[PDB]
């Protein structure tokens, strides 16, 4: 009835894995009240929102969310005047008197947490107002800053907020979590399928969870009691098969422009995203030891430039064609 | 009560003797206030250098119990429109002091975030209503300030705090909290400080929270690097040596192993790499240009987002290509 | 009832002809509608991703999915100025389009999705041209479909996945819709001309239409309608391949650029670009088709083609990172004439 | 309660004002004769424009300064209707002045005043030119509309030279009886860069913080101006020397990167001994670095790369 | 409940709150609860401070159960209270009983209104984080410049006549003579020219008026006191003097002015701030027109 992304969201600070410093600091702050302003940053799908939600749940309790915890996000309007008045007001509201049930059921601290989700979408004036408000109301009000990109956040905010870097979840980082999820959901996989899924989604457990859910749904629909293989999850994710990549490399090696152009046209007719193609070509080229150092440096620079062009939101056809032409002429 | 606040706000100075590093500025402002002469001080410097803390300590020293009804503190959290500014500051400055025989101090935190007309009104009030009312300007950016404002206000520059100030503040914090750090940990904190006190206090609090027991233990550099996430100098040296010696395969393997064993970020790794590369000598004058341009493009791409492995391989290839000249 | 796309539109999973693996994938997803994650569909334009979305919605809910209702409401963006969105309504689901301006689109999506979400047997919404966003409404989407993942299911369809930010691709399942091969398009054309009892002298005309459309079902059907209506429902092998005037103008401009390389040629090319952009045609696809038209010329050598494709990529990056549209096209064309000779 | 040196020694007569000797003499003849035309004064801020206007009004009026002036400044209700009504009411009154004297209306900082208020001002001057007169004070004459500048006499103000500022410093030192040094005064002039108020503030800081005015004390209390350092590092030949200069000055003294970029842009715009192509390439690189910093990438690496690109285009390999 | 109070006659409360709406309607009122009663204070821009006090006998169910230093503070937004009370307290003779509640700290300010079997209950959450405490624009009585007691109706008429004229800058005059012809007026200057409203020496509206020599015991005759007050404070006070019985004027040599409003009735005391300096040498021409 619930997707595995939302169903298996960690509601406790001990459920999250591969994060040692931040979890330990939060756990030791649970028994104290010296909680500084936290700057949560890292790759997307790492668990910053889950971590802050678990900390808020274990700090106060379900009853105190309605009258003590308020969050900011991009779902509502965040103009300079609205943000200023709302943040100043909620940083001026008194600490609500806890009920007894919270008192002998949860270690309620004498402050409150203000959550600023996707703070990278905020203007400089709004950030200045936020930092001034959190300095002038640092007594019983705390601010949590969550952003994917550190650079967009101004330097004073990074200086005032404690920097809690979220390490990317590699294969060994979340292999245990994926194994637990598969065992709880009764998912059968071969020896090296979860590792392949984690390698596909570099530092992204949400994508791996979605891929595992899709593979489990496909296995359930197929009917036979078979184990999920690497090919199925690779083709569901969008991984280009090795034979087609070898054919692309062979076409690039040949010095024929028309063949490369028609192969690129057919590849675009196949509708495959060129980001995964660029990543696979990079992996094949650096992994292979049949090339010299200078050509490897040039092709790495070309792939980096193509990735930078693709990240801006350009036409994938033109970028991949230009990259292949440049590689073939090296 | 205290002992339940962040160390940035807990260790806020309350007197001018509690402000370290800027000895010259503190002595100059003490000499100014000892003669009863406040010439519209302007404070400029990087964040975390102690501008608003210094002005708050000065206001406490020269006024005492008059802070509640003589000091008008304005900042970005309060609306500073043209009409609002002219009305509020005109009403405050035009009114005579209640009983104290001293100048009226107005503190304007984050003065860089005001409109040009508001700045013109402020600079007119500064020269007009000045018999009893003085002005304080705090701003980290001078390009957003009218040059006329910088002329009427005496500009004081806040340099980054040297190693002595950071060491003294660390010793005071250790005395207050009964904590111990290794000299290597102290050197690592000095290197990571980059002339900032808030960052030092935040990482010290995080490292204290990291320890299982606050007492009967010593803080080393390893725990500081683990809690802060900063790469070790040995790791950066090994990565640079692998880049300069291993051609492309084992160098990439070593970089991946370094990034995977401890989960280091790419930004800090490249920052360390360029920090050691700045010490190295390059008698070509062209390799350095290529290094700087390619590295800046890499940081721009990482800020825009992308693939970490591809960016790291691009860093390796750029370094090798620049050093091949 | 007067078009191939509307009269012969499949309305079920079994009615789909091509992409049997995709049909099996959609059937597997529709086996357990309660556990359906967020979906993101990427592929070539005209493949039929909207058809797959409609078929999946019909499988999940049932009859009445294909019945649509029209309602109009206004969103206030500044003072008393308001912009209206022509939202289409339907039982058991909903569809919207990003026809608003690039800055008000974010707040329009915010208000609309907050109103639709409410509280609740969930409601599915289809996000057409999800790639056409200014990275502002995407934050609203990534927040709402994560926080309010109890009664809303955003369905994303787009042609290019690169402009979509990484978190959105992370939270949404990647659905692949490859364009059909020549044989499948030929079979579809044969079926639709069999149902329309029109004459067919040879089977090569359908193959020619499939090659001309370049794997586009909508273009193939419209071309088939054009040749059927122009030839009085009597297809002939000697009938010319009808193409839209936009592609004809692009090809003529390409031939003019190849033939003449001067300043007067440049200003006439600028006038043609202005007239083409006056037809509400995006500049990125104009540059893309201009590049493809320039690259197929046999007179040009490998070096000229490489220079042209490099300049095309550079100016596509400039257009993506820029605000105006005429400057980048003009620079690309001027650089083409500079590198031609 | 001691007033600061800037405001304690405000000139009260045109003789005490130094700088543009010809303009000061012309103002003295205007005050003596009494024929006061409409005037607009523009120039570098803090050089003695408003002070000169006030001194001229005082010398022209004497005991009539109580009512004969309507000093409307920027920090006031500077609208379109209330300002017009106030100026009309001021111009519709007569006082006992000699026939050679006229009422003076001073509008300091007329640049920020709205254009509709400028049109109302034009209406007031056209309607009541025979009785009252207007004197404008501003930094630049561009913000004043053309029709208003047509009905006045423009007197551009130049930056104060070394001689006038040094003379004023000597008079103030003699008035305050403060020990000074020639090297310290030279350092004060160098740091002021033609500014009078800044020079007075720096001298006051030097005497308060250290007493004797010495070059070392002046350099300690206030650093050298950043445009000079920017110009020094931009024309450096070797890349390493420019990198070291920018680092050891700007990053050690604590200068913001965006401020550095803006100062470099201003210096390149005002640069003289550089070719047009080199200047425009450097301007483009400055714009790219400014965009990178404004987006959020404002580290030292960006500045180092910008200097590297500038030196690469300078040397041309 | 730490503080409880009940009233049956809300007309007095609403007409006291209507005297605070010209400037205090925005926010930031610091209500005080003590053994004396209930008081509200408003201070904006640190230029004017108003205190409206409610006595014990005004409330019918004053309990005040506390076990502390007997001084608890709370700051609540006035605009929310006005918006809540505007819809209720309607018609006339609605016998709306108002119940006040405050549970010490961390609890919202609770108001209960009952009107003909219909009850209402509004909770006003407070703001007590950056409460710097102390505050107050107080003056010492040992150096009072002069004291004056005037009728409320005359002052209200004078202020309502002065408001529509303009007069962005206003002056206050004090003068005593040997022949008991005491002089007291509030003159002002505007674009219209000069505006002089004069309060005569008749004891109906000038019952007591004496000018002191800075010692509060040595009354003197023939000395003039000049008070330069902004139009804003007088405009704010005009509404407060609309309904009153006696108005007391008292300012010291420091220039701060305390005005007491009497309306048993409640007491309203407002503290004002004088301007830094008189415009040039105007005060001379004020007297020169006064005996003119
Ligand atoms: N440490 C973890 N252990 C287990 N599951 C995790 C962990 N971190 C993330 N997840 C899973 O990741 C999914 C979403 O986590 P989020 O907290 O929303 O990621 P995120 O850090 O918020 O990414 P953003 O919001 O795009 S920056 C859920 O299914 C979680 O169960
Ligand atoms: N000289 C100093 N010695 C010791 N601690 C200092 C010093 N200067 C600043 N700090 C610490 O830095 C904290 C924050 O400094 P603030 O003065 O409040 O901010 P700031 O330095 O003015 O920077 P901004 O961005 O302009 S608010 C204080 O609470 C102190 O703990
Ligand atoms: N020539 C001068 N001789 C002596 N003192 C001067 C001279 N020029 C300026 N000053 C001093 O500088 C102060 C400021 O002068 P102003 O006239 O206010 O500056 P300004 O020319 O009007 O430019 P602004 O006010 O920044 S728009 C005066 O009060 C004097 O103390
Ligand atoms: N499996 C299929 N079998 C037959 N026709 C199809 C199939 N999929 C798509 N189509 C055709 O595609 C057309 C609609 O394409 P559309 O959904 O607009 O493409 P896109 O989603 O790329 O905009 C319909 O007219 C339909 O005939
Ligand atoms: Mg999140
Ligand atoms: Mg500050
Ligand atoms: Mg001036």
């Amino acid at each position: 009835q619930q997707p595995w992304v939302e169903k298996y969201r960690p509601k406790n600070l001990d459920e999250v894995t591969a994060q040692d410093h931040a979890v330990t600091v939060l756990k030791k702050t649970l028994k104290s009240a010296n909680l500084p302003h936290m700057l949560f940053y890292g790759p997307p799908g790492t668990g910053k929102t889950s971590t802050i939600l678990a900390l808020t749940k274990e700090l106060y309790g379900p009853d105190l969310m309605k009258s003590r915890i308020l969050e900011l996000n991009a779902s509502d309007e965040r103009g300079i005047s609205i943000v200023r008045e709302k943040v100043k007001n909620f940083a001026r509201l008194t600490v609500s008197k806890p009920s007894k049930h919270d008192l002998e059921n949860y270690p309620c601290p004498p402050y409150k947490i203000i959550i600023l989700d996707e703070a990278d979408s905020m203007t400089a004036d709004a950030q200045s107002a936020l930092r001034r408000t959190m300095e002038t109301y640092s007594g019983v009000t705390r601010f949590c800053l969550i952003c994917n990109y550190v650079t967009r956040i101004i330097d004073p905010l990074a200086s005032r907020c404690s920097k809690f870097r979220f390490k990317a979840l590699d294969a060994s980082n979340a292999i245990d979590r994926l194994r637990f999820i598969s065992e709880q959901e009764n998912v059968k996989c071969d020896d090296g399928v979860l590792e392949r899924i984690l390698d596909i989604s570099a530092g992204d457990l949400r994508r791996g969870i979605t891929l595992l859910q899709s593979a489990s749904k496909g296995a359930q629909y197929l009917g036979d009691g078979k184990n999920i293989t690497s090919t199925q999850v690779e083709e569901l994710a969008g991984v280009v098969p090795h034979d087609i990549l070898i054919e692309i490399v062979e076409k690039v090696k040949s010095g024929d422009f028309d063949e490369i152009k028609k192969y690129v046209n057919t590849f675009m007719k196949s509708g495959w995203s060129a980001a995964s193609v660029v990543n696979q070509l990079h992996e094949y080229y650096i992994t292979n030891d049949n090339f010299d150092t200078n050509f490897k440096n040039q092709i790495s620079w070309l792939l980096f430039t193509t990735d930078s062009r693709l990240n801006n939101g350009t036409n994938e056809h033109i970028q991949l064609l230009n990259l292949l032409v440049k590689i073939s002429q090296l | 009560s205290k002992e339940n606040l962040p160390w940035v706000e807990k260790y806020r100075p309350e007197t001018l003797d509690e402000v370290y590093g800027q000895n010259e500025v503190i002595t100059t402002v003490r000499k100014f206030v000892d003669e009863g002469k406040l010439p519209h001080l302007l404070f400029y410097g990087p964040p975390g250098t102690g501008k608003t803390s210094t002005i708050v300590a000065l206001a406490r020293e020269i006024y005492g119990k008059n802070y509640s009804n003589m000091v008008l503190e304005l900042n970005a959290s309060d609306d500073r429109g043209i009409d609002v500014v002219r009305n509020q500051i005109k009403d405050f400055a035009s009114t005579r002091q209640i009983f104290s025989k001293g100048f009226k101090l107005i503190i304007l935190d984050e003065a860089d975030a005001m409109t040009n007309a508001a700045q013109n009104a402020l600079r007119r009030v500064i020269e007009r209503y000045t018999k009893n009312t003085r002005f304080c300007v705090l701003a980290n950016y001078a390009h957003k300030l009218t040059p006329a404002l910088l002329s009427r206000c005496t500009r004081f520059r806040f340099q980054p705090l040297p190693q002595e100030a950071i060491e003294r503040r660390i010793a005071n914090v250790l005395v207050h909290e009964k904590l111990k750090l290794s000299p290597n940990a102290e050197k690592a904190l000095i290197e990571l400080s980059n002339g900032d006190m808030r960052r030092v206090l935040n990482v010290l609090q995080s490292c204290k929270a990291t320890l299982d027991n606050p007492d009967e233990d010593e803080i080393s550099d390893d725990v500081i690097y683990e809690c802060c996430g900063a790469p070790r100098p040995s790791d950066l040296k090994a990565v640079l040596k692998s880049i300069l010696e291993d051609d492309w395969g084992t160098a990439h393997y070593t970089l991946n192993k370094v990034r995977s064993a401890k989960g280091l970020a790419l930004i800090d790794l490249i920052e360390g790499i360029v920090k050691i590369l700045e010490d190295y000598e390059l008698q070509n004058e062209e390799t350095r240009v290529h290094l700087l341009t390619k590295l800046a493009d890499i940081e721009y791409s990482i800020s825009k987002g992308g693939n970490d492995q591809i960016q790291g391989s691009a860093v390796i290839g750029a370094i090798k290509a620049s050093f091949e000249n | 009832m007067s078009l191939w796309v509307d009269k012969y539109r499949p309305k079920s999973l079994n009615a789909l002809s091509h992409n049997e693996e995709l049909t099996n994938f959609l059937k597997s997803l529709s086996d357990q509608p309660r556990d359906l994650p967020h979906l993101l569909l990427y592929g070539p334009n005209g493949t039929g991703k909207k058809t797959r979305c409609m078929a999946l919605l019909e499988s999940i809910f049932g009859p009445g999915v294909y019945r649509l209702k029209i309602d109009v409401r206004q969103f206030v963006t500044a003072s008393n100025r308001k912009l209206e969105l022509n939202v289409v309504s339907s039982p058991y689901h909903l569809e919207i389009t990003p026809s608003d301006m690039g800055n008000n689109d974010r707040i329009v999506i915010q208000e609309l999705l907050k109103e639709v979400a409410q509280m609740e047997r969930y409601k599915c919404v289809i996000i057409n041209e999800a790639n056409s966003l200014t990275k502002d409404a995407q934050a609203a989407l990534r927040r709402t479909m994560e926080k309010y993942s109890k009664n809303i299911r955003l369905i994303m369809v787009c042609d290019s996945m690169s402009p979509i930010i990484a978190p959105i691709k992370s939270r949404c399942l990647l659905i692949r819709c490859p364009a059909p091969s020549d044989s499948e398009i030929s079979t579809i054309l044969s079926d639709v001309v069999t149902n329309e009892r029109i004459q067919l002298e040879t089977k090569d005309i359908l193959k020619r239409i499939a090659q001309a459309s370049n794997g586009n079902l909508r273009v193939s059907l419209l071309m088939l309608e054009s040749m059927a209506l122009n030839n009085e429902l009597a297809l002939k092998s000697s009938s010319p391949i009808i193409k839209p005037d936009w592609i004809i103008v692009i090809h003529k401009l390409t031939r003019k650029i190849v033939k003449e390389r001067s300043v007067n040629s440049l200003i006439e090319c600028r006038a043609v670009l202005y007239d083409l952009l006056a037809h509400c045609i995006p500049a990125n696809i104009i540059l893309k088709e201009l590049t493809f038209s320039l690259l197929d010329v046999e007179t040009l050598n490998t070096t000229n083609k490489s220079s042209i494709i490099e300049y095309s990529s550079v100016f596509d990056e400039r257009l993506s990172l820029g605000n105006k549209a005429i400057f980048h096209l003009e620079g690309f064309i001027a650089k083409v004439m500079c590198c031609l000779d | 309660l001691q007033l600061p040196w800037v405001e304690k020694y405000r000139p009260q007569v045109l003789s005490d004002i130094v700088g543009n000797k010809e303009t000061i003499d012309r103002l003295q003849q205007i005050a003596k004769d009494g024929n006061m035309p409409h005037m607009i004064i523009s120039g570098m801020p803090g050089i003695g424009k408003t002070t000169s206007v006030h001194c001229l009004a005082h010398e022209l009026l004497g005991r009539s300064y109580a009512d004969g002036v309507l000093e409307l400044n920027a920090s006031d209700d500077r609208g379109i209707d209330v300002v017009r009504n106030q100026i009309k009411h001021f111009a519709q009154k007569k006082l006992h002045l000699p026939p050679g004297k006229h009422k003076i209306v001073i509008l300091d900082e007329a640049d920020s005043m709205t254009a509709g208020a400028q049109q109302a001002l034009r209406r007031t001057m056209e309607l009541y030119s025979n009785s009252t007169r207007f004197a404008f004070a501003c930094n630049q004459s561009n913000k004043i509309i053309e029709p208003l500048q047509s009905r006045c006499a423009i007197l551009r103000y130049s930056k104060l030279s070394d001689e006038d500022v040094l003379k004023r410093l000597l008079q103030i030192i003699k008035l305050e009886d403060v020990k000074y040094t020639n090297d310290g005064l030279e350092a004060i002039i160098f740091t002021a860069e033609g500014d009078m108020r800044q020079a007075i503030n720096n001298l006051q800081s030097t005497v308060a913080g250290h007493g004797l005015v010495n070059a070392d004390n002046v350099f300690k209390i206030v650093d050298s101006p950043h445009p000079l350092i920017v110009k020094k590092m931009l024309l450096a030949s070797n890349l390493e020397d420019s990198i070291q200069i920018l680092r050891t000055d700007l990053w050690k003294k604590g200068y913001s990167s965006i401020d550095i970029v803006t100062t470099s842009f201003r210096v390149t715009k005002n640069l003289a001994q550089v070719k047009e192509s080199v200047r425009l390439e450097m301007i483009k690189e400055i714009g790219l670095t400014h965009m990178r910093i404004l987006e959020g990438v404002g580290t030292y690496l960006q500045l180092a790369s910008m200097l590297a690109k500038i030196h690469k285009l300078n040397n041309k390999a | 409940n730490k503080f409880s109070a009940s009233t049956v006659h809300l007309e007095h409360i609403t007409t006291a709150l209507s005297c605070l709406t010209p400037f205090g309607s925005k926010d930031d009122v610091l209500i005080f609860i003590d053994a004396d009663g209930l008081s509200f204070v408003r201070e904006n821009n640190h230029v004017i401070k108003i205190q409206l006090l409610l006595s014990r006998e005004l409330f019918m169910s004053y309990s005040y159960r506390n076990e502390t230093e007997d001084h608890m503070k709370l700051c609540v937004k006035i605009n929310h209270i006005l918006d809540s009370v505007s819809v209720m307290n309607r018609n006339s003779d609605d016998i709306v009983e108002c119940t006040l509640s405050y549970d010490g700290h961390g609890s919202p300010f609770v108001l209960i209104f009952e009107d003909s079997f219909i009850s209402e209950r509004v909770e006003y959450s407070t703001y007590l984080i950056k409460d710097f405490d102390t505050n107050g624009l107080e003056l010492d009585r040992e150096r009072i410049s002069f004291e004056a007691i005037i009728k409320g109706e005359a002052l209200h008429s004078a202020l309502k006549d002065l408001k529509e004229i303009g007069c962005k800058e206003c002056y206050v005059y004090a003068k005593t003579e040997a022949n008991d012809e005491n002089v007291f007026a509030l003159i002002s200057k505007s674009q219209l020219g000069f505006s002089k409203i004069k309060l005569p020496s008749n004891r109906s509206i000038l019952e007591k008026l004496q000018v002191f020599d800075g010692d509060s015991t040595t009354v003197i005759d023939g000395f003039a006191v000049i008070g330069f007050f902004d139009f804003t404070s007088f405009d704010k006070i005009r509404k407060s003097t609309k309904i009153a019985s006696k108005v007391l004027f008292r300012m010291d040599v420091h220039g701060v002015l305390s005005v007491n409003i009497l309306s048993p009735g409640i007491v309203i005391e407002v503290c004002m701030l004088e301007k830094e300096s008189i415009d040039e040498a105007a005060q001379t021409e004020i007297e020169l027109l006064m005996e003119t």
